[PDB]
């Protein structure tokens, strides 16, 4: 029945250890809290966000997706609006946005760390180049090579190609390396 | 096993026909070997101790003999208790083969005083 | 009427029975084919004894190259080469020597129109020449086993000592051939192991398909139309036929397997006019593929009746609740009884779904074991060799004596697959879960 | 020559596939071909119908069901091929080899080569098909056995006129999957659907039951002057449909099981046919309710035992299912579904 | 057609065991001259010339017999890996000595009677070579015993030479009864050094290195001494051939084969450039032969597999690393394949790949339980010897185990 549970693990790695050590050791040599409290008080004081239709619709799909991987009780669906309203308040927007809902869903997923969680036994991968990565890259490269010349132009903007295909940068960079 | 069953059956069948004057090819060739039709009576002397899977396979094997126009087969079942053991042990497909033409007779020494 | 000649030509081309003049070698095969040709002709013409093994998976056109080379040599080197064939699947180690002797006798007779055995082979060759002997062996790994290696040992020994040149070509799917060939035979073997090349590009398979389907004889005036349509369908990467070709490539890369599906399409074709329509869309390969899968678990599960399916669901439930995953008839029927009681209990009553008898269920239980949904607790299954099969047919297991209703079974289909496959419209779909 | 296609219903893909692998040219037909289908899927019937539709073909039929083991399997092949070659070409003067000398597959190859040498003077190459129905039904079978039949054609002299084009039929699927990498051209048979089984049994048994002695006795007894063979077939079809709808869940979509119920219940069903049941199948069903409520496949105070015997059995059942722990607890004055355990005489 | 031989032909067509030769000859001469009977035991790795040294000693003893330094003697050669049945040894030995054709049981008794009972003055000395002695081992080891036991008889006048794989085989496998009779008369052959192999290579090519040839320009046929051409093989090429082979095995035949392969490679270069003045066999030609001996086709073969095989191997490796074990349940494998397919997003490429893999990409026919050609690839990885499986008809409780190393599969997948 909690809203968010965070698995803040510690991994031994020289690079991250160096980052943390250099962040910490130099701090004790030799926005302000007033503004932080002012902002916190103001947001609670004024904004009362209301959930929009589009933001509401994504809740159904998100909860169903969490459901079909069965511990996805109905309690987390309370959080799927509690966090959205708080995000809307933090943005100071007077309504809850679809982006706010998606960000809240992402936050819940990252807190629980489902993507690294084994659906079979609930265990967690330690590491979180693969053959599926190779296949996806190869298929994407083939499709973009077909599309870039299927249009009645020799070339096109990469933003339009990304929007056309995703509905990428490494594949096009590799093609440029091959002068395609 | 079915192999030993067929071998011994054909051995005894040949021995019996040898006094007139090992496989199903003997049954096929019997009319050309001795000039007479063959009628077989099979006496299952003690059914309860027989491996019922082997018996079922043997019955299915003997079913192939009906292609011959000169062979007739009769089956004798020495049952100690009842049809219940056979219905429990044999497959329900073979029971239907048996049941199309069967007779039931109580030969016990005790019958109504 | 005249299309039949073209169809027969195409079928013959597919089956590889073309005359050696018209035979084709793929570009990805040609590099090794030329090397094999070199070894063969250096052994025959230059009279040099040599030994070679071809390695690769089955249906890799492995022995096809040897057949091509020997068929080519037969056209112009009739008296020069002697061929001996053996195969380890059929020829046991007892019959191999007799096979060699008989085949040599036949070859010598048609040409003219036990160390001493091999020595007499050499003496006969010397006395009839006063001719390189080409051994071809299928499945070296079969001879190279626990059987004490003598025949191949002698053949490789003869390479150095023969007065008449001796050449050996073998086949084997195993990549670990040198493990099977013991150290003595390894020392005596020339060790020119040739691993066959693999199809490794989509363009490679497209070119192989073109080589198979190309017609280079003007048998019929529609040969040009055939080649035109073939190039039309191979030219566009998004072609319907090229779709099947790409899918086949990406699934498995053995070309003969794809030929095994192309041949039905060609043979089923009735006339050129209908062939022109059929070859383009090519919807028949889907039918072939679904037929290939029609007898797996899904195909068998799709045909069962409601009672059979319900008993299967109950047995799967019993297995699921079981740590060992095993179940018996009694527990399955008890779960059937409970599920029917529950189903009836969820029904409004009367104001003033047959629980089948335990005897009639036996036919359904037998059917569910015939169709390989169930299996015994320790079912070894099909034995590998005849010697073990004899013992298996001799020994009687516990499962052959224990009662019908108490024989333990395990399941081949897990309830997850049941719920995935069983339609939601089925009246027992709600019981697919726990 | 061109093969003619048969009209077998519910198999109109495999009958077309057989025309792909079987033809008059021995240089076209593959060296092996496997037809796969479970019991009652129609494989033997379809193949026999196809061969009977094209008499110009040449074939040998053997059943491993009769041929218990592999040695008879080879011996029958040799003997039947010898007989068939004599039958097809009596004019050619030929000699004999003993079919009982085949002890190993190499000896089969030797005998086959020796026989084919005799027919070397044939005008054209001949395509011969050897048919083994139910290859996996062999009683003594192993995985290495089938490999010996795949790669056998190429041990023959490839220039010989007589080419053996083996044909196999298989029942199981755990058998065929062991040989997937060989890419043998395979034709598949699925289980018949319920509608298919219903149509096939009607097509098959209608004429069998329209002429049985019992019904034509009962018609005479009941003086049915207006009875016609068309109505006879309709009565038989009603009987078959009733059995199917009553026992499909009991038998499945199996042709063999339903046939035997049709045979058994047929006399008893006939006994209820009267003057009033000629035109109302509903009334006949009502009269025959007790026949449908019971399968009657059963072969039929169940066990006559002395009191000592009954008490011994009662005690034995307790022994075989009660833990040894509780004997002193229960009997001294001081589980329904599992397999029974052992117990001592004491 | 005429047999065309190029300049490299004589190189392919074409001294280091004197201490072993002297030791064997000294023991053989002492036993034969004394009219005694004894057993000689020979062991060593294949390819070190054990048989060749024995043949050289026997030929020299025949020459000594021709000079009548030693009396006449008979030589019989028998190899263990050449007989069809073990009982044929008794028939063969009696046939070569007496000319009879009796059965193995009668021949063995005849041999036993002959060596033991026949007077010495009524015999000719018999020397028997039992090549591949360890291949004649039967259940009762009678061949290992009887042949050596006959040498203990003073009336036998029989010399038996045995070649086996190991020196301590009588102690390791045979009983003390046979071990005592064999005794100390054992000789071991050690593999050649690289310099010895280099010397042997040069010995075979003594008259061919730096030699001139007359080569027909139209056909390439060469005659040892139409234009004048010279041939050479680099000493560095021979050195690397000898060093690499000596580091692998002592087999002398491998060195000869390597030079033959190197000559063939140089011959291919000569033919390719001419398309039918010193032809130096460069070290690259030898290194090509050495590389093909060392390089394994396993890695490239695995990298050349279809996507299905690589996916299967990757799933198996992931299961091994998750489980900490090597073998995995087959149903677990087919479930992990689905997990790995579905762990990715719902992208259109992922959808198409899944449709192709799981339901053949068919138009409407779908709902398969396992990926297409799963059985095909499972049998392909097993017939190639890469993948091992234990046999049960319960498809999902069986175990699948790897034959290749745990390290090289990841290397192949990472390429
Ligand atoms: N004489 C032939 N004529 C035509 N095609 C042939 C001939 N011999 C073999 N083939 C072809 O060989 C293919 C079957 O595989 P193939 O014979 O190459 O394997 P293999 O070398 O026997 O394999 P393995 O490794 O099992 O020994 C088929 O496509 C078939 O057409
Ligand atoms: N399409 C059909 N039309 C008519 N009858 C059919 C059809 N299909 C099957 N049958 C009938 O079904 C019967 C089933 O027996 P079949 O000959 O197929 O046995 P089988 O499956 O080969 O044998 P086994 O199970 O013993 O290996 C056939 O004998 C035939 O009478």
């Amino acid at each position: 029945r909690f809203d968010l549970v965070y698995l803040v693990l510690d991994k031994v790695d020289e690079k991250n250890d160096r980052e943390l050590a250099k962040h910490l050791t130099n701090l004790y040599l030799e926005l302000p809290v007033e503004f932080l409290t002012m902002y916190i008080s103001y947001a609670k004081e004024h904004i009362h966000p209301i959930i929009t239709e589009a933001a509401k619709t994504e809740l159904v799909r998100a909860y169903v997706g969490m459901r079909k991987m069965g511990t996805a009780t109905t309690r987390q669906l309370e959080s799927m609006i509690r966090l959205a309203e708080a995000h809307a308040k933090m943005k100071l927007k007077n309504v809850v946005e679809l982006e706010d809902v998606q960000e809240a869903v992402r936050l819940i997923r990252s807190a629980i760390k489902d993507y690294a969680t084994d659906p079979k036994t609930g265990k967690i991968d330690m590491n979180l180049k693969s053959v599926i990565q190779r296949k996806l890259q190869e298929d994407l490269s083939r499709e973009i090579m077909n599309v870039l010349k299927d249009q009645a132009s020799d070339s096109m903007s990469f933003n339009e190609l990304i929007k056309q295909i995703n509905e990428i940068q490494e594949a096009l960079s590799r093609l440029q390396q091959e002068d395609k | 096993n079915v192999r030993m069953m067929l071998r011994r059956s054909m051995y005894k069948l040949y021995s019996a026909a040898d006094a007139e004057e090992y496989d199903l090819s003997l049954v096929e060739n019997f009319k050309r070997l001795f000039g007479k039709d063959l009628a077989m009576v099979f006496n299952f002397k003690d059914v309860d101790s027989i491996n019922f899977n082997t018996l079922d396979n043997f019955i299915i094997l003997l079913k192939s003999a009906f292609k011959y126009d000169h062979v007739k087969i009769s089956l004798i079942f020495n049952i100690n208790t009842n049809l219940s053991n056979i219905e429990k042990n044999l497959r329900q497909s073979t029971i239907r083969l048996l049941k199309r033409n069967y007779h039931k007779l109580d030969v016990s020494s005790n019958k109504g005083f | 009427p005249g299309f039949g000649s073209l169809q027969r030509r195409l079928l013959q081309q597919l089956y590889g029975t073309l005359p050696t003049d018209e035979k084709i070698i793929f570009t990805y095969l040609q590099d090794c084919q030329q090397e094999i040709d070199r070894i063969i002709k250096q052994s025959i013409i230059q009279k040099e004894s040599h030994s070679v093994i071809l390695v690769g998976p089955r249906q890799s056109y492995k022995t096809y190259l040897l057949d091509y080379e020997l068929s080519l040599l037969q056209q112009s080197y009739k008296e020069q080469f002697i061929t001996i064939r053996l195969n380890g699947f059929i020829h046991s180690e007892q019959t191999a020597i007799n096979g060699i002797a008989t085949q040599l006798e036949q070859q010598l007779q048609k040409i003219h129109g036990l160390t001493e055995v091999f020595e007499k082979i050499l003496l006969l060759l010397d006395s009839t020449t006063k001719i390189t002997v080409v051994f071809i062996f299928d499945e070296i790994d079969t001879f190279a086993g626990p059987v004490r290696q003598t025949l191949l040992y002698n053949l490789f020994d003869m390479v150095e000592h023969s007065r008449v040149p001796v050449c050996i070509f073998g086949c084997t799917t195993k990549l670990n051939i040198l493990e099977y060939l013991e150290k003595r035979v390894k020392s005596r073997f020339s060790q020119r192991v040739i691993y066959m090349p693999q199809i490794q590009n989509l363009d490679d398979m497209v070119d192989a398909v073109r080589n198979l389907l190309t017609v280079r004889s003007e048998i019929s005036p529609w040969v040009s139309q055939w080649n035109e349509t073939l190039e039309k369908e191979l030219s566009d990467p998004r072609s319907n036929l090229n779709r099947h070709i790409r899918m086949n490539f990406e699934t498995f890369r053995s070309l003969p397997t794809l030929k095994n599906s192309i041949i039905p399409l060609v043979a089923t074709s009735k006339n050129f006019g209908s062939l022109c329509t059929a070859i383009k869309s090519c919807s028949f390969l889907d039918i072939y593929n679904k037929n290939q899968l029609s007898n797996n678990l899904t195909g068998r599960l799709q045909s069962l009746s409601d009672l059979e399916l319900a008993i299967l669901i109950s047995a799967a439930r019993v297995a699921l609740r079981a740590k060992d995953g095993s179940f018996n008839f009694n527990l399955a029927y008890a779960e059937y009884e409970k599920m029917i009681k529950a189903i009836n209990s969820r029904i409004p009553t009367v104001a003033p779904i047959k629980l089948w008898l335990k005897k009639d269920v036996k036919n359904v239980w037998e059917n569910l074991v015939q169709l390989d949904f169930f299996t015994e607790k320790s079912a070894v299954g099909l034995r590998d060799n005849a010697t073990a099969a004899f013992y298996a047919s001799n020994y009687q297991f516990q499962g052959t004596m224990i009662p019908f209703d108490l024989r333990s079974y395990q399941m081949q289909i897990i309830l997850q697959e049941l719920r995935r496959i069983i339609p939601k419209s089925n009246m027992y779909y709600s019981w697919t879960q726990l | 020559m061109n093969v003619t296609t048969p009209e077998v219903a519910f198999r109109e893909y495999q009958t077309n596939c057989l025309a792909s692998y079987i033809s008059a040219d021995p240089d076209i037909t593959p060296s092996n071909l496997i037809l796969q289908g479970y019991s009652g899927t129609g494989k033997t019937y379809t193949l026999k119908k196809y061969f009977n539709a094209n008499p110009n073909l040449h074939a040998v039929w053997l059943e491993p069901v009769e041929l218990v083991s592999w040695k008879p399997l080879l011996q029958a092949i040799a003997r039947t091929v010898q007989y068939k070659l004599k039958t097809l070409y009596p004019n050619i003067p030929t000699t004999d080899y003993d079919p009982l000398q085949v002890e190993e597959p190499f000896l089969l190859v030797k005998t086959l080569h020796n026989i084919f040498v005799q027919y070397e003077s044939l005008q054209e190459k001949t395509c011969l098909f050897l048919i083994l129905d139910g290859f996996d039904s062999l009683q003594d079978l192993d995985a290495a056995l089938f490999n010996k039949y795949i790669k056998l054609n190429e041990l023959l002299p490839k220039d010989s006129k007589i080419n053996i084009k083996f044909i196999y039929t298989m029942l199981e699927t755990s058998f065929l999957q062991r040989y997937s990498t060989h890419c043998i051209p395979t034709v598949m048979f699925p289980r018949y659907n319920v509608d298919e089984v219903s149509t096939i049994l009607v097509m098959s048994r209608c004429g069998e039951l329209m002429e049985d002695s019992c019904l034509r006795k009962r018609i005479i007894e009941e003086q049915i002057t207006d009875c016609t063979d068309d109505q006879f077939q309709n009565v038989a079809a009603n009987f078959i449909h009733l059995i199917v709808q009553a026992f499909h869940s009991y038998t499945g979509n199996d042709i063999f099981a339903l046939n035997d119920l049709i045979d058994f219940k047929w006399p008893k069903y006939v006994s209820r046919i009267t003057k009033e049941n000629i035109f109302e199948p509903l009334a006949l069903y009502k009269s025959a309710i007790k026949l449908f409520l019971s399968t009657d496949d059963n072969l039929s105070q169940t066990y006559d035992l002395s009191i000592i015997s009954k008490y011994l059995l009662i005690a034995s059942y307790i022994c075989s299912y009660l833990e040894p722990r509780y004997d002193a607890s229960i009997f001294s004055r001081k589980p329904r579904y599992l397999q029974p355990s052992l117990f001592a005489i004491e | 057609h005429q047999i065309v031989e190029t300049i490299f032909s004589k190189v392919k067509k074409q001294p280091a065991r004197e201490n072993e030769f002297a030791s064997i000859y000294l023991s053989a001469y002492s036993a034969i001259e004394s009219d005694s009977a004894t057993t000689i035991y020979v062991a060593g790795t294949p390819g070190v010339g054990k048989t060749l040294t024995v043949r050289e000693v026997v030929k020299e003893l025949l020459s000594s017999s021709a000079q009548r330094e030693i009396p006449d003697f008979l030589y019989v050669e028998i190899n263990g890996l050449k007989m069809v049945k073990p009982t044929d040894c008794y028939e063969t030995l009696w046939n070569k000595v007496s000319g009879e054709r009796l059965t193995w049981a009668a021949s063995m008794e005849s041999l036993e009677f002959y060596f033991k009972r026949v007077p010495k003055n009524k015999k000719k000395t018999i020397v028997v070579l039992l090549d591949e002695l360890d291949a004649m081992v039967t259940k009762s080891q009678d061949i290992m015993y009887n042949f050596f036991n006959w040498t203990t008889y003073e009336n036998a006048k029989l010399i038996v030479i045995a070649v086996a794989n190991t020196m301590d085989l009588p102690e390791r496998q045979l009983g003390n009864k046979i071990t005592s009779r064999i005794g100390f008369t054992r000789i071991m052959f050690t593999g050649y050094t690289h310099e010895e192999l280099k010397n042997i290579i040069d010995l075979r090519l003594k008259g061919l290195n730096d030699s001139f040839f007359y080569v027909d320009t139209k056909t390439g046929n060469a005659i040892l001494i139409v234009r004048k051409v010279r041939l050479r093989m680099s000493a560095d090429a021979i050195e690397i051939a000898s060093r690499k082979v000596a580091s692998v095995s002592g087999d002398a035949r491998r060195a000869l084969k390597v030079c033959k392969r190197a000559a063939e490679i140089a011959e291919k270069h000569y033919m390719a450039k001419h398309g039918y003045g010193v032809q130096t066999v460069h070290i690259t030609h030898v290194m090509k032969a050495l590389n093909e001996t060392l390089n394994s086709h396993v890695i490239t073969f695995m990298t050349r597999l279809s996507f299905t095989a690589k996916l299967f191997i990757y799933a198996l490796l992931n299961l091994m690393k998750k489980n900490g074990s090597q073998e995995q349940e087959l149903g677990d494998i087919v479930d992990e394949i689905k997990l790995l397919i579905e762990v990715n997003g719902s992208n259109k490429f992922v959808m198409e790949i899944a449709k192709t893999l799981f339901q053949q990409g068919s138009d409407n026919i779908s709902e398969q339980l396992r990926i297409i050609s799963w059985d095909f690839v499972l049998n392909q990885l097993l017939d190639a010897g890469i993948l091992f499986k234990q046999t049960m008809k319960n498809d999902r409780i069986c175990c699948v185990k790897l034959n290749i190393s745990v390290e090289e599969a990841k290397r192949a997948m990472n390429e």
